[PDB]
């Protein structure tokens, strides 16, 4: 539970590790500081899409669902966002998506809905990180992030995929 | 496989060169660069993903009003 | 003058034409043989409240000070 | 312009009720479609007005900043909310009476005696009002309602004002 730290030498050494190291942290940081939205988002439009998730029989009915889901969105959206900063997938999908389809079989949650919120967190993401907003609307340099952008939608189809 | 757990990586990401934090910089507990990267640091902790009902409810009020629709 | 209680009006926009899925049982007045049956305004006074454990989390994401949106333009500093 | 809801509960009208509120306040439906695109974004409104807020003045969140422990942030954030939604129902209702009568008046002085910074404040709100215009001209990034094209500047113009009310009265 105790967090770690890496700056100074350390996140020196880190981004010789890691391709396009200062690129890549600007990455995750346009996904994790904008965790909230990303995920509140791509929950209401999988139901704006399809209303019936919160009628009285849908999987997001009653606070008490619409909340596991949400959480749920969230813990998978930082799995990723962990994945894009270690460049590979394997904690990805160990920690999370291994078992994951099982589990969401025996508890009936819906696999074509998970499928489209999974589907609108990617699109997300790799707007943030494939922005094409002005300069004047970035916190970053402008360039070119499009190999980022292509590596961190790779990580959500491999979501996708598990659940699907 | 997963553990159920409702854990998962959480990130901070701290940019902050130029930064006049007002106290030191006391988390980080390796050496230092002798550069900008010295001003600049990564987080990360397993902890307990948990939604409110306020969040939840929240969500529903803010996606009730935009169903598709005729 | 206010009355510090924290209770503020929300609104909740109804534009349900199409939707016969759910019964209209809500709104008990008349109604017109038109689109205006299948849409509704609900107005509450509700009490706002935000969590300490829910502003921590808000917190978490401004620090970076880079938590902005696609929209509006970069003024933040460091 | 109608103060139709003034009277715990909540209060339901369509139908009938609905189709002669849309005569009392002008520009019914185009109103209250920008009244939607308002609350429908309000999570999103309010983090951005605090978020900015805080990255144009980083010592908010700093132990000397106003924003600082979770309790005030959170008092923030909320009033934030309970502010934007003070505004959203002056757009529903077509004026400022409960604006001004239930949120603003006496506002000031309580800030004051708070010590919640006033040209902070500013900003949240400033930021606030051009989230809300772009929403009642539908030019934001998201564009999650749809609407038959038209002009909505009369209405864009009126929340305009009543985010200047706000900001004249704590400012
Ligand atoms: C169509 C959008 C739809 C599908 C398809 C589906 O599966 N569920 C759908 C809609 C839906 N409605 C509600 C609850 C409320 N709907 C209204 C407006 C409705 N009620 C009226 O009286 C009139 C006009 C005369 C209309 C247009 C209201 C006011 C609702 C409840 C408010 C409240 O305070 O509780 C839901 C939520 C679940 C449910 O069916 O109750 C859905 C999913
Ligand atoms: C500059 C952006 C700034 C001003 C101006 C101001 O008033 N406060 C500012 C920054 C600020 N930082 C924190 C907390 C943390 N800062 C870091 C990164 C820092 N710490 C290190 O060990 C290193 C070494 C390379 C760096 C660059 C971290 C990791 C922080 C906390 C992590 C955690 O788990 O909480 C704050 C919060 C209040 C405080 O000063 O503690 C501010 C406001
Ligand atoms: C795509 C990701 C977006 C983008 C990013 C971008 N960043 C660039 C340079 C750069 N970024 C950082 C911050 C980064 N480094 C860190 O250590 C941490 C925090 C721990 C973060 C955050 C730095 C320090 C730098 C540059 C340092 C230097 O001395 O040059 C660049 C320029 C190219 C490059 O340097 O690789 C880009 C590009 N730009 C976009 O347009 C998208 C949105
Ligand atoms: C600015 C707000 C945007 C704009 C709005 C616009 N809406 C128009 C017609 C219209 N809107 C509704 C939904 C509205 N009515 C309701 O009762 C409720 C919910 C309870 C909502 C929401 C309806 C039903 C209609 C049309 C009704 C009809 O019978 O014709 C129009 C067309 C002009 C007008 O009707 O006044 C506009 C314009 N359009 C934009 O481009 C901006 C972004
Ligand atoms: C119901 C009517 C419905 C919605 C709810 C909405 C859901 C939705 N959103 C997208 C695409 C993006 N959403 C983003 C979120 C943010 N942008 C910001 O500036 C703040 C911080 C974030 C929270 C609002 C982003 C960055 C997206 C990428 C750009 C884009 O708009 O595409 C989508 C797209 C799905 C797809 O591309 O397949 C959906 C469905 N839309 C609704 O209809
Ligand atoms: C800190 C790094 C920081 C910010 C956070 C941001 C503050 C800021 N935001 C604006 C303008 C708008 N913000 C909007 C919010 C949303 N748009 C969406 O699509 C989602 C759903 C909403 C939540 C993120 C909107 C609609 C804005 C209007 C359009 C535009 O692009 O401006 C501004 C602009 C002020 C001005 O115009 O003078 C600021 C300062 N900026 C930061 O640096
Ligand atoms: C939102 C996009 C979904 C949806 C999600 C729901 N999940 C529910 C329960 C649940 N979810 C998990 C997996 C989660 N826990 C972990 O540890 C990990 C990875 C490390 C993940 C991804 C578990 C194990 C469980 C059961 C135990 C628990 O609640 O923590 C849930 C409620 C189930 C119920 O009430 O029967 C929901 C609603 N629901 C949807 O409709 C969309 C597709
Ligand atoms: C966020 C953009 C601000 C900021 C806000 C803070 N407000 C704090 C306490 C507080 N706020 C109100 C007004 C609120 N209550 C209502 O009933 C109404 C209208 C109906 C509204 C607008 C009151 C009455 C109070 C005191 C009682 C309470 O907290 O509920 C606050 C904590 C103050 C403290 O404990 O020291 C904050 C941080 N702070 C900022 O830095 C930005 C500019």
């Amino acid at each position: 539970a105790k967090a770690a730290y890496v700056g100074g030498a350390d996140l020196q050494a880190l981004k010789k590790f890691i391709s396009e190291g200062n690129k890549r942290l600007d990455a995750v940081n346009s996904i994790v500081s904008n965790a909230s939205c990303i995920v509140s988002d791509a929950v209401s439009g999988m139901i704006c899409e399809n209303p019936s998730l919160i009628s009285p029989s849908g999987n997001c009915y009653t606070n008490r669902r619409m909340a596991a889901c949400l959480r749920d969105g969230e813990i998978i959206l930082r799995y990723v966002s962990y994945a894009l900063l270690s460049g590979d997938s394997s904690v990805l999908e160990d920690r999370c998506l291994n078992g994951l389809k099982e589990t969401y079989s025996s508890l009936g949650v819906p696999a074509n809905s998970n499928a489209r919120a999974v589907s609108i967190m990617k699109a997300c993401a790799v707007a943030f990180v494939n922005n094409t907003a002005s300069q004047r609307k970035l916190s970053t340099p402008q360039g070119d992030c499009s190999a980022l952008a292509s590596e961190v939608a790779g990580y959500f189809d491999k979501v996708s995929a598990a659940i699907g | 496989a997963d553990d159920k757990s409702g854990k998962a990586p959480v990130i901070t990401v701290f940019d902050h060169r130029g930064c006049q934090r007002g106290g030191p910089d006391r988390e980080y507990k390796g050496k230092k660069a002798n550069g900008p990267d010295d001003e600049m640091c990564v987080k990360v902790q397993s902890a307990k993903i948990a939604v409110s009902a306020t969040t939840a409810d929240s969500v529903l009020q803010q996606t009730i009003s935009t169903l598709y629709r005729k | 003058a206010f009355d510090k209680s924290a209770k503020a009006p929300v609104i909740t926009i109804f534009d349900h034409r199409g939707c016969t899925a759910h019964k209209n049982a809500e709104y008990k007045g008349a109604l017109t043989n038109s689109i205006d049956d299948e849409m509704c305004v609900k107005v509450q006074s509700v009490k706002i409240a935000v969590s300490e454990a829910d502003a921590a989390k808000k917190l978490q994401e401004f620090i970076s000070y880079e938590a902005k949106g696609i929209d509006g333009a970069y003024t933040g500093r460091k």
